[PDB]
């Protein structure tokens, strides 16, 4: 419905600007909040109704240590968004601590959009998991919006860290994001950095340059998921609706990425499915299961080759299930984005619930066990030792994280009616 | 042969156009294809926020 974005670290705010200039570009906005002559659409789903007919885009820009917050004021773009949501480090204790202190006045800031707001859906949170300025703050942030509000969604677009690692406490601070996560989330969307960056350098050659490429990928992503809602579509324009169909108890909430286009910066649709289906498409690098299939098609799409694209996906027999329940892959089409150039006209994207995380999940468990055990890279740092003199909140979510190890491996196999 | 083949000439000649001519004023005047793309937004329950904001308020009733 109606969704304000939160943006905090250095890398989520500049992964904020890059979605506000993308729907500066998508849509028919100028930069100083302007609306266009082309502008219809549905612009209340992140952008503020204003009074002169500006859309001015419902953002709250939350910094710790600005150095590149400066960067992003130094744009033209600065002055399209900034509704008046202004303020003023590496570990996940030293993040947590320092956003403990000054709670109250970025829940002002959040309270003061909450009581501006007519309606509210979601909260949308960016930043890095484990990437120092966005760690810990975030999961302190995230307490704080679930105990205050149980009534909305939360999406998380996150990285998760794999990257081949120097930072070495990175996997502690990325299991106690992840109890966080767990617990106070309903959905996060998880991409490997590593299998992104494959990609990239698939398409063209580039070796430094590949993080404003990826920031491109999620803008896309981000705006791909609520083109049904900003256009207008049928169905899963509530977010829950899309988001009940792949979750079937709320642990396992973690969804596999894809997307059809790898040359992003036609074709038949059973074609680009079986594409989809494919890991050199999926953003993620024994047997596993998927959970439940749904996957968004934008773009040029026959009418009729639906259920024939779906009984051929059927009866190719392709992609193997889970034995408790009757899921489907179920197909939903969107608009393709008007306003905006349409090159690479066929453009998809894949939410699933796959257990192939779960392996990933694992090898971090294994990297934090075996640094924790070996207790050489912890090093007992005194942001840690102020956060606690006795380190039991790591073992809290070791507990949490094998728990949900288990019940990714118990789903995996057939019984899963009963809890594991 | 006996048939009508130079009094149907311009009797047949007539009724294509007055039939086309006819399906033409419609569409391009009183804007008739627009109505079908109006009643499915509506009856069909295509468009969203009004689906949505309808069947959740009436539904709370009974």
């Amino acid at each position: 419905r109606e969704i304000i974005t939160l943006q905090l670290g250095q890398c989520g705010n500049q992964i904020g600007f890059e979605f506000w200039k993308q729907l500066c570009a998508e849509h028919g906005i100028s930069p100083e909040g302007i609306v266009e002559e082309f502008a219809t659409d549905r612009k209340d789903v992140f952008f503020y109704q204003a009074d002169d007919e500006h859309y001015i885009p419902r953002a709250v820009l939350l910094d710790l240590e600005p150095r590149v917050i400066h960067s992003i004021l130094n744009s033209p773009y600065a002055k399209l968004y900034n509704p008046e949501n202004i303020y003023l480090g590496n570990n996940w204790a030293s993040g947590f601590s320092q956003g403990e202190k000054i709670h109250e006045d970025i829940f002002d800031i959040i309270d003061r959009e909450a009581d501006g707001s007519d309606s509210l859906e979601g909260f949308v949170l960016c930043h890095s998991i484990a990437g120092g300025t966005g760690s810990g703050l975030g999961s302190y942030l995230l307490e704080r919006l679930n105990d205050r509000y149980p009534k909305k969604l939360v999406q998380t677009y996150s990285v998760f860290p794999n990257q081949d690692e120097d930072v070495v406490v990175q996997p502690y601070n990325s299991l106690l994001t992840l109890k966080r996560l767990t617990q106070n989330a309903d959905c996060v969307v998880v991409l490997d950095n590593t299998a992104l960056n494959r990609i990239a350098t698939d398409r063209l050659h580039i070796q430094n340059p590949s993080f404003s490429q990826i920031n491109q990928l999620v803008s896309t992503i981000m705006s791909a998921s609520t083109t049904t809602l900003r256009y207008p579509g049928y169905m899963n324009n509530d977010l829950i609706g899309l988001i009940a169909s792949l979750i079937p108890t709320p642990r396992l909430h973690f969804l596999m990425t894809g997307y059809t286009p790898l040359t992003t910066d036609k074709t038949t649709v059973l074609d680009v499915m079986r594409r989809l289906l494919q890991p050199k498409n999926v953003m993620v690098s024994t047997n596993h299961c998927y959970i439940a299939i749904l996957n968004i098609i934008q773009g040029e799409v026959d009418p009729t080759q639906v259920h024939k694209s779906l009984q051929r996906i059927r009866e190719r027999k392709l992609a193997n299930f889970i034995p408790w329940g009757p899921a489907s892959i179920q197909v939903a089409l969107s608009r393709k984005s008007p306003y905006l150039p349409s090159a690479h006209r066929v453009s998809g994207l894949m939410m699933a619930n796959h257990t192939s995380i779960s392996s990933l999940f694992e090898r971090t468990c294994r990297q934090y066990d075996k640094l924790r055990k070996r207790e050489a890279f912890l090093e007992q740092f005194r942001k840690e030792d102020m956060f606690k003199d006795n380190f039991d909140e790591m073992d809290t979510s070791r507990e949490i994280v094998q728990q949900l190890i288990d019940e990714y491996h118990a789903a995996t196999r057939p019984d899963y009616i009963s809890w594991g | 042969v006996l048939m009508k083949r130079s009094i149907t000439a311009p009797l047949a000649a007539h009724i294509s156009l007055v039939n086309k001519a006819a399906v033409d004023y419609f569409f391009v005047e009183l804007h008739l294809e627009a109505h079908y793309e109006a009643l499915r937004h509506f009856l069909l329950m295509e468009d969203g926020e009004f689906a949505q904001s309808l069947s959740d308020l009436l539904f709370e009733k009974l």
